[PDB]
């Protein structure tokens, strides 16, 4: 809620990825916090298993409600940390409500 | 004058003065340890080395107990497993939930020994302790809340480095490891404390947050900074050198490397 | 004199130009466990890795970059390397030498082993 | 509540002036002679106690001076100072009131004495009076559990205390009068209060019931 | 052959000057029979002294109660060129124990002569008496007694004209209960933090300054001269078999006349409380959970106290221990949970910290016990506390852990209903 | 009753006085273990 | 059993043992005792088997 990114560069979500679709690099940021310099999910190697949503400890990475994100080029589907954060900002209102709905089942 | 002792019913001939842990090592059993390092002196504080000797009411610390002829070391008895579970529970009672952010994660003796010799749940329903972090230099990043008071760093600094600047201050659960003053631990072999520390309390500042253990590819090589020829493991991920870790060569470098090499 | 090189299907460049290292992996000094130091491993020589222009991901052209094989004994790994016609280098196993440990020595009357702090 | 890390301050910096007085140096020589040669590090506790007695508290400079005198690493002196409670690592009041609040003393309404001390001094436990003459701290078994309640001062045991007794002792200390150590009730020692139930008869004397073969 | 012990005449009392009414200086000690024919005892030989101790059947007064004669004989082996030392443990840190304070303050020459005799038995050049730092005045008294002995020639070169060179040194502690433990005492004397060693190297083979050392309680050492002069069989006469001797007892707590008294071993607890302690406050009906042998020993309910005999084995049968012989009495107008919690907090503050079991579990038990005293816990927590105590006990490097575990186990075992009642009451209060 | 009047340095002064009566101390053979 | 099945999210976020087990299970996984098995079920299309 502060606006700080939830990711703490655990890379365990990268580790559990069945298709190795997540590439993560991290360095201590100017504040000294453990943040990701690089977070990439290849939406073309992803199997949309739902892992790393269960695996990620801080709830940072979430498969949101959107399904209509078709692209006219292959490169558009190789997401970047900026693109993923923009998606999180775009869909946070729905994502938070869905997590609230299902957080007790998890 | 080898004497005969039995580890889980198997006869092993060991020289007098051999500890129970080394006798188990002879048969391949690696007694779980947190505070015992072969290079360093024996301490016995950790208490994870406790094992049951047949016909003996009290479990013994494998690290610090010399074997006696005819002893049968029951390394997997119910008593030994329960002692390991209790010691692990005590170790994890006040340990911070920093694993996702702890650099030692994936290479932490506490994690693996909990997954192998400990319970899968916590009965601790109270608040955990916190320790103010100490600054000991520009190379070792210190998060002392993760410390398990194994005293490995103190014994290393005293015995190998020769710098008697790290010690324990206070008593009880408030006991803390680190220079009482704002002293900086400076030595050629200071970086080895990062390796020796079982938990991620002491970690490499330059390597902090850069990578996780499973990702790295390990290449065995030799250092060139000095003519000692220390054997090293060069850890690379995605074609980029991530860290230099010591490799054991008893003849040249036991398990240590200089700060310049590291 | 067994040779399966023709039958393997490996291209000639990797058969001839690659050096395979037969070794017992050293213990990760970060951990005291020794379970990962009990079996011989065969690993191929490292080759070029470059950054992908689009994303910066590490790209490789070495088919055997990630190929690692486990062998119970050194002789078996050597036999496999010879049968597959790979040049092999064997590093002898490194075993921790036996040490003498005494808790009493920490409190010696006359020796230097006495410990200032416990 | 005392911290076990040292933050350098103008009062407690390493350059704070402390050196043993020459008589204390002779006492240090006497202390060192007690322990075997080559183990002069054993003098650390008595020498630190001497330093605390001389200065009233142990500054970091005092610990460094002890380490230098005994040729021991300073960190060991730091460890000894932190581990043992009696050593004072911060300045304390002229008279240190230590109230034993352990189970045996607790059963003998020690909290009453503690509260009376708090009210008279005006300071809560762990605080020093603005006059800097009294510091109140609770402690564990001081060894006179049988003569509870019992509050120790700089070095004297004022045992078998009642609220009025403790208030009177505090008044005497404020006046500068030195109270006599011992049970402030009628009893003189661990003797049964009403009367001696043992040792009523005179001592038997030398040579009593001595084994013939000796 | 007597089936009921509990009455000791003044003649048989070793500590004649226990209450201090007679002079504590050398003149008084000599007048009361101290330092009598000590030369003859020393000349008789180490073996005769150890045999006298063994025949006495004396058990260690520290609280462990190991056979004193066998313990001292461990040091009888020929010297290897290292010096030998005898360390008298005057720490007296156990909550409720005050005997050693009386012994040192009012009868120091007893301890000095006992040190000489024991050192002769152990072949020890010198004896170090570790005295609790808080006991400053008693330490000064002991130093004065030692000075008088040195002037008289009783100690020092040619001690008592026996051709035996012995020195008594008094070392004062810095305020730590753990230092009472023998290895912790040795470490503290050596100048390190007072943290117990691992036993596998035993104190006899390696001790203070890395030399053979025997650590004995002040009472055990003090009784040695009287045991030698009067004879071992004299000590054996008092008390049951294996529990022989006259033991100092500290009766404290909710008793009309708190006092320290000397009575034969095996004296009935009710007899000791009523005869010398003035009876329980409110009478015997009000008795609730007397602590038999100090804080470390588990509490016993009133029913057990009615017929219990104060000897080592009998108290062990009671699931308690004689310990330091300190009797702490609680009247029914007491919160047993609060008292046991205070003792557990004492253990938390007095823990060294090196042993993970003790360092963490004792703090854990203290927090759980505070929650219990408030009542802010579920009933299941009691079994969890029992299991935690069992984990702590027998796995620590020092008995302090077991000392912490035992009171919690005793409280659970004998007053479990009270804790559940308080938990239910708290739940009702907060609804 | 003598204990009623003891000063801060009484114990150390008594030790200083007793120094003369004390016998020669044993030596490990080295100035310090660190030596 | 938290050494085979991951702990619940609240437990992982509140308990140290649960966090350790979650970390290891989602990074290393659970070691399976050495062995081999052919397990078959009556799948809708017939017998489905895994020789693991
Ligand atoms: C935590 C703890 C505190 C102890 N405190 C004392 C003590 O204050 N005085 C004492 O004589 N023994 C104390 N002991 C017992 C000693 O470790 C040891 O058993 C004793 O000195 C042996 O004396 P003995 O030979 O007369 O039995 C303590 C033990 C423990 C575990
Ligand atoms: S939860 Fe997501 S953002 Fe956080 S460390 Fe794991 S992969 Fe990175
Ligand atoms: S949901 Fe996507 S990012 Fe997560 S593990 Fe599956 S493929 Fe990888
Ligand atoms: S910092 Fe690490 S090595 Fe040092 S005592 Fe703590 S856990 Fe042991
Ligand atoms: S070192 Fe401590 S914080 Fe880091 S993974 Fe291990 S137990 Fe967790
Ligand atoms: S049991 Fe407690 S007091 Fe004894 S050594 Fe261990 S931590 Fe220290
Ligand atoms: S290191 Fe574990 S008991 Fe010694």
């Amino acid at each position: 809620p502060s606006g700080e990114e939830r990711c703490i560069a655990c890379k365990l979500c990268e580790a559990v990825c069945p298709a190795q679709a997540i590439t993560i690099e991290a360095e201590p940021r100017a504040d000294g916090s453990r943040r990701t310099t690089r977070y990439d999910i290849d939406m073309t190697k992803c199997i949309y298993c739902g892992f790393c949503q269960e695996a990620c400890p801080v709830d940072a990475i979430v498969e949101g409600p959107n399904f209509e994100f078709s692209t006219e080029t292959h490169e558009e589907l190789l997401y970047n940390k900026e693109k993923l954060l923009n998606n999180g900002d775009k869909w946070e209102a729905e994502i938070a409500a869905n997590i609230q709905a299902d957080y007790l089942y998890r | 004058n080898l004497i005969e002792v039995f580890v889980d019913g198997q006869s092993v001939m060991v020289e007098p003065g051999t500890t129970v842990l080394q006798a188990c090592e002879k048969v391949g059993m690696q007694i779980p340890r947190f505070c015992y390092h072969e290079r360093l002196s024996v301490a016995g504080n950790c208490r994870m080395c406790l094992v049951e000797i047949e016909k003996a009411p009290k479990v013994v610390a494998a690290c610090a107990m010399p074997v006696m002829k005819g002893w049968n070391i029951l390394t997997n008895s119910e008593k030994s497993k329960k002692a390991r579970e209790g010691v692990m529970e005590f170790l994890l009672a006040n340990h911070p939930l920093d694993c996702p952010i702890c650099d030692q994660g994936g290479e932490c003796d506490l994690q693996d020994q909990s997954m192998m010799f400990g319970s899968d749940r916590s009965r601790f329903l109270e608040g955990k302790r916190a320790v103010e972090d100490k600054n000991i230099g520009p190379l070792v990043k210190t998060i002392m809340t993760r410390c398990i008071q194994c005293t490995r760093c103190i014994r290393f600094a005293s015995e190998i480095a020769g710098v008697d600047d790290l010690g324990t201050t206070g008593r009880g659960n408030d006991m803390q490891v680190g220079t009482y003053i704002e002293k900086m631990f400076m030595s050629e072999l200071s970086g080895n404390i990062i390796d020796i520390c079982p938990v991620g309390a002491l970690t490499s500042k330059p390597y902090a947050f850069t990578a996780r253990p499973w990702e790295t590819r390990k290449t065995e090589s030799i250092d060139v900074m000095d003519a000692v020829g220390s054997n090293i493991v060069v850890s690379t991920r995605t074609g980029e050198v991530m860290r230099i870790l010591p490799r054991m060569h008893e003849d040249i470098n036991e398990e240590w490397i200089s700060d310049k090499t590291r | 004199k067994l040779d399966i090189t023709t039958l393997t299907g490996v291209p000639e460049e990797h058969i001839k130009t690659r050096k395979v290292r037969i070794f017992v992996p050293a213990r990760n000094n970060m951990q005291s466990g020794v379970n990962n130091t009990k079996k011989w491993k065969m690993e191929f020589d490292t080759r070029e890795r470059w950054e992908n222009p689009l994303m910066g991901w590490s790209s490789t052209a070495d088919p055997l970059s990630n190929l690692v094989l486990t062998f119970s004994t050194k002789e078996d790994a050597v036999a496999f390397a010879e049968k597959n016609g790979w040049s092999f280098d064997v590093e002898e196993r490194k075993v921790p030498k036996p040490k003498s440990k005494s808790y009493g020595a920490n409190f010696s009357w006359n020796k230097r082993t006495r410990v200032s702090t416990k | 509540g005392a911290l076990f890390v040292h933050r350098d301050t103008p009062e407690n910096n390493p350059d704070t002036p402390f050196d043993f007085t020459p008589e204390n140096y002779k006492r240090i020589e006497a202390i060192v002679k007690n322990y075997p040669e080559g183990h002069k590090a054993a003098a650390v506790l008595p020498v630190l106690d001497l330093a605390q007695r001389q200065n009233g508290w142990l500054p970091i400079s005092a610990m460094n001076k002890v380490a230098e005198i005994l040729q021991v690493p300073p960190m060991r002196v730091y460890e000894v100072a932190t581990f043992y409670t009696m050593y004072n690592r911060k300045p304390v009041g002229k008279y240190h009131i230590q109230v034993c609040t352990t189970t045996p003393c607790m059963l003998r309404n020690s909290d009453s004495i503690l509260e009376a001390i708090q009210k008279k001094l005006g300071i809560k436990v762990g605080e020093t009076t603005p006059d800097k003459l009294f510091t109140l701290i609770e402690v564990e078994c001081l060894g006179a559990c049988v003569n509870a309640p019992m509050v120790q001062i700089n070095d004297n045991y004022y045992e078998d205390l009642t609220p009025k007794d403790i208030e009177e002792i505090i008044d005497e200390l404020k006046a500068g009068k030195i109270p006599k150590p011992g049970p402030r009730s009628g009893r003189f020692s661990c003797e049964p209060a009403g009367g001696l139930t043992s040792l009523t008869e005179p001592p038997k004397g030398p040579g009593f019931g001595v084994q013939a073969g000796l | 052959k007597k089936t009921s012990f509990g009455s000791l005449k003044d003649e048989d009392r070793i500590f004649t000057n226990l209450y201090g009414r007679h002079d504590w200086r050398l003149k008084g000690a000599q007048s009361r029979g101290d330092w009598y024919k000590t030369k003859e005892i020393l000349l008789k030989g180490p073996d005769w002294i150890l045999g006298e101790v063994k025949t006495s059947g004396l058990r260690g007064r520290g609280g462990a109660g190991f056979p004193t004669g066998l313990k001292w004989s461990f040091m009888n082996k020929p010297s290897d060129g290292r010096p030998k030392y005898l360390v008298v443990n005057a720490d007296e840190g156990e909550p409720g124990t005050c005997k050693d304070r009386e012994i040192i303050r009012h009868d120091p020459h007893k301890l000095v002569e006992g040190c000489l005799v024991g050192g002769r038995a152990m072949g020890a050049r010198a004896a170090y008496i570790y005295i609790r730092g808080e006991f400053y005045n008693e330490a000064s008294n002991l130093q004065v007694a030692i000075r008088e002995a040195y002037e008289a020639g009783l100690i020092g070169k040619n001690a008592c004209g026996s051709g035996y060179d012995f020195d008594v040194f008094v070392v004062r502690g810095a305020g730590a209960y753990i230092c009472g433990e023998e290895t912790a005492l040795i470490e503290s004397i050596e100048g390190k933090q007072g943290k117990p060693r691992l036993k596998p190297p035993f104190p006899a083979d390696v001790g203070v300054f890395g030399c053979p050392t025997t650590v004995a309680n002040v009472e055990t050492v003090a009784v040695s001269p009287t045991i030698c002069r009067r004879g071992g069989a004299w000590f054996a006469s008092f008390g049951r078999e294996r529990n022989s001797g006259t033991k100092l007892f500290n009766i404290s707590g909710h008793v009309n006349h708190p006092c320290t008294v000397e009575e034969e071993m095996s004296v009935p607890l009710k007899e000791l409380i009523e005869k010398h302690a003035g009876g329980v406050i409110g009478g015997w009906d009000n008795l609730l959970a007397v602590i038999p042998g100090g804080s470390s020993t588990p509490l016993i309910p009133k029913s057990v106290c009615e017929t219990v005999l104060m000897d080592f084995d009998a108290l062990v049968q009671a699931q308690t221990g004689l310990g330091t012989a300190a009797v702490i009495v609680m009247d029914r107008s007491t919160d047993i949970v609060k008292a046991i919690a205070r003792l557990i907090e004492f253990y938390k503050h007095e823990s060294c910290g090196q042993c993970t079991p003790c360092r963490e579990g004792v703090d854990w038990m203290n927090k759980v016990m505070a929650r219990f005293v408030k009542g802010d816990a579920r009933p299941a927590e009691i079994d969890s506390l029992w299991e935690i105590s069992k984990q702590i006990e027998g796995h620590t490097i020092c008995a302090l852990g077991d000392g912490a575990a035992w009171p919690v186990q005793g409280l659970i075992r004998h007053f479990r209903p009270e804790l559940e009642e308080r938990m239910q009451q708290f739940a009702l209060q907060h609804q | 009753l003598q204990h009623h009047e003891y000063s801060t340095y009484t114990f150390l002064d008594l030790n200083v006085e007793l120094s003369k009566f004390r016998m020669p101390q044993p030596s490990s053979g080295r100035q310090s273990p660190r030596h | 059993d938290a050494k085979v099945s991951p702990p619940k999210r609240a437990e992982m976020k509140t308990s140290m043992e649960s966090l350790i087990h979650h970390f290891k299970l989602y990074t290393e996984g659970y070691q399976v005792p050495p062995g081999a098995t052919y397990t078959a079920i009556e799948a809708p299309k017939g017998e489905f088997g895994v020789y693991l």
